[PDB]
């Protein structure tokens, strides 16, 4: 009653075993507002002698 | 014009590894991991005497 239990398989050529999880949340927002305000003018003085 | 923006955003990670290595002389100091405690009752409990 000794837990010394390596009479099979005794694999200590080091096998390095690994794990690797990983998990990811990721949200996001947004809010993009413009707002434009442009006006114009012009004159057209024009001529003409026939 | 005039133009607003609003980025809202979070993020989240969850690593987890579970590397377990194997070395060859872990057992021999796991030889005894019962035999110092268990003497350790013929060492204050029971009559060291014939």
């Amino acid at each position: 009653c000794i837990t010394h239990e390596d009479y099979l398989n005794v694999v200590y050529s080091s096998s390095e075993v690994e794990k690797y999880l990983q998990s990811q949340g990721f949200t996001e927002h947004n809010e993009d507002t413009t707002s434009n305000t442009d006006e114009t003018s012009n004159q057209n003085a024009t001529s003409l002698d026939n | 014009q005039n133009a607003k923006r609003n980025q809202n955003q979070k993020g989240n990670a969850k690593g987890t590894q579970f590397t377990k290595q194997y070395l060859i002389d872990n057992i021999d100091k796991a030889y005894d991991l019962r035999k110092k405690i268990l003497n350790e009752f013929d060492k204050k409990c029971f009559l060291q005497i014939w």
